[PDB]
């Protein structure tokens, strides 16, 4: 698998692409992980995390801060058993306040954390159970998400005669459609069984091409087949409804604006596209 | 729990939490503890802290301090690293009356420098390269510490946090309110470092954000569009801005020969785009033939 990193000023492009190949390895996901947990459904899953990304819009955090978020959830769930299903709301909203304390300048308050529980979760419930998480995590809270896979894709794509790959240099629609798709895969446990990396690249090919997708990845077609075939329904589905267009955000200039996480109700797309295969 | 753990003394208080000196029960070895507080802290555990113990998880190298465990007790976490003797500040202010050695300085930079290219291989930058933060040992080796102000940089990079980097040693981009900024301002804290081991005394001691900015241009020049292209559109630059000249830097650093004043003019570049790497300052003539001395304590 080549490197599609271009000449880097600041390392070596040959290292700076080992580096985030070897993250990819040693941090492990697990598409069965709700075997240990008989008592629960992985609609549970698609429900918890699709309310942490409508919290996510509210407060407008990054796309970035709800894929740490769910990679914490999921990763901490593979380290427990028996977990019952009234737990799962608190697990996920102490995982996107981890998160948010890693990502954002200016995180929300944990009063606010607790406040879009309506009461079922308390801040002192919320501080015991990022410990139990980051401890159970043995701290490792620096994964490769989905979505920053997504970004170094459309960074790579569009490229320009400066090479100054750290400036964001892509079109904002490409971005936001494709990580719509993402985020409706992401809601199904079964997308675990890919590495992140194939995700985003799966999902970058089916709004593009085999030409694309190999020029900004460095994967081959055999890599990414089976990931693409099990994405063909969601991409159908996302197709058929139409892409969202891209919001606007009160103190978020209008150029920042595709990395704020966004929300719809999803569900049922979601069974749509579980129900094609 | 400080059960396996004895401490020796408190030996410092950086502004995170106390420092101890302390011993594993079990195989003797010395270690430093910082004590991150919980029960003073509505956010439960802290972002900086967070970010710290992630961070050094993922970044084992010589010149990085290593980082061996991470206790939770009481209502307080304890982060044990390996045990190195002295920070940079503390060694440079008991060495002013004679300077530091000049063999030294090349080798504690040019380590240094490998520490930093190694964070920004990883993506990391480290936003608080001042010598408080940098610890020697009693063999010779220096090691970046103190990784709370760090962050990890996506690709590509958005607006970061503004203000980050003790003042005196703050790039002037940040200072300008770019943005956007990543590596670059980790280089222009080492060459600020660089001159401030050479003179004894630091080179930019502003006491403000626009006193901090006029202390650069008095020495490096106030820059211009030639030297820095778009700088003169940046947010926080005025055209009430007093127009000095650059300097000789026989004149900024006498004890510096010609390597010393190529290396680190490129550091201080006004121009984030056109500064040296810390992968390209590595291979700089002035680390030809880089030594390894043992320092005096
Ligand atoms: C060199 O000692 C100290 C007290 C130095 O003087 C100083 O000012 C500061 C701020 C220090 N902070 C530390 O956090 C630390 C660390 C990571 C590792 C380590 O091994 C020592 C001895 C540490 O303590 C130093």
């Amino acid at each position: 698998r080549g490197s599609p990193l271009p000449v880097l000023s600041w390392a070596n492009r040959e290292e700076v692409w080992k580096i985030m190949l070897n993250k990819e390895k040693t941090y492990l996901r697990d598409q069965h992980f709700l075997e240990q947990h008989p008592l629960l459904q992985p609609k549970m899953r698609a429900i918890l995390l699709d309310w942490l990304m409508e919290v996510c819009e509210v407060y407008k955090l990054h796309r970035e801060t709800f894929y740490l978020a769910q990679d914490f959830f999921d990763r901490y769930m593979a380290t427990q058993e028996n977990v019952v299903k009234t737990l799962l709301q608190l697990i996920g909203i102490s995982s996107l306040f981890i998160a948010a304390k890693l990502e954002e300048i200016y995180p929300p308050k944990l009063h606010q954390f607790a406040y879009v529980t309506d009461g079922a979760c308390s801040g002192d419930e919320i501080l015991t159970m990022e410990l139990m998480i980051m401890k159970a995590l043995k701290w490792r809270l620096s994964p490769l998400t989905i979505v920053s896979w997504l970004n170094v894709y459309m960074q790579v794509a569009y490229l320009n005669d400066l090479h100054e790959v750290l400036l964001p240099q892509y079109p904002q629609q490409i971005f936001i459609q494709i990580a719509e798709l993402l985020d409706l895969c992401v809601l199904d446990v079964d997308c675990l069984e890919f590495p992140y990396g194939i995700l985003a690249a799966s999902a970058l090919y089916h709004f593009s091409s085999s030409e694309l997708m190999q020029k900004v990845s460095g994967y081959q077609w055999c890599d990414i087949e089976n990931c693409v075939k099990w994405m063909v329904p969601f991409a159908m589905v996302i197709r058929e409804t139409g892409s969202s267009k891209l919001k606007h955000f009160r103190g978020v200039a209008d150029e920042d604006a595709h990395n704020i996480q966004t929300h719809r109700d999803s569900l049922d797309l979601l069974d749509k596209a579980r129900a094609k295969k | 729990s400080m059960e396996n753990f004895q401490k020796v003394e408190k030996i410092g208080e950086g502004t995170y939490g106390v420092v101890y000196k302390a011993r594993n029960k079990l195989t003797g070895e010395v270690v430093a503890l910082k004590k991150i507080r919980l029960d003073t802290e509505t956010e439960g555990v802290p972002s900086t802290a967070i970010r710290e113990i992630s961070l050094l998880k993922e970044l084992n190298h010589p010149n990085i301090v290593k980082l061996l465990d991470v206790i939770h007790t009481e209502n307080k976490l304890y982060l044990v690293f390996e045990f190195l003797h002295q920070d940079l500040k503390k060694f440079m202010d008991a060495s002013a009356l004679t300077g530091i050695p000049l063999p030294l300085i090349k080798s504690y930079l040019f380590q240094l420098l490998q520490g930093l290219a190694f964070c920004h291989s990883h993506r990391v930058l480290h936003r608080d390269l001042k010598p408080q933060n940098l610890l020697i040992n009693t063999e010779g080796a220096i090691k970046l510490a103190d990784f709370g102000l760090a962050r990890a940089f996506g690709v590509p990079v958005r607006t970061y946090t503004h203000e980050v980097v003790t003042l005196w040693y703050r790039a002037p981009e940040i200072l300008l309110g770019c943005k956007y900024y990543s590596t670059a301002v980790d280089i222009w804290s080492l060459g600020c470092i660089f001159a401030e081991m050479v003179t004894r005394r630091a080179l930019f001691p502003g006491d403000s954000e626009i006193d901090q900015l006029f202390r650069i241009f008095r020495t490096l020049g106030t820059p211009d569009e030639v030297v820095w292209p778009g700088v003169t559109s940046m947010p926080d630059y005025k055209p009430s801005f007093p127009k000095w000249a650059r300097q000789d830097f026989s004149k900024v650093v006498p004890p510096l020969d010609e390597d010393g004043r190529s290396l680190l003019s490129q550091m201080l570049h006004y121009d984030p785009n056109k500064r040296i790497s810390a992968k390209a300052a590595l291979a700089h003539p002035f680390f030809q033939d880089v030594t390894k001395p043992v320092p005096h304590l």
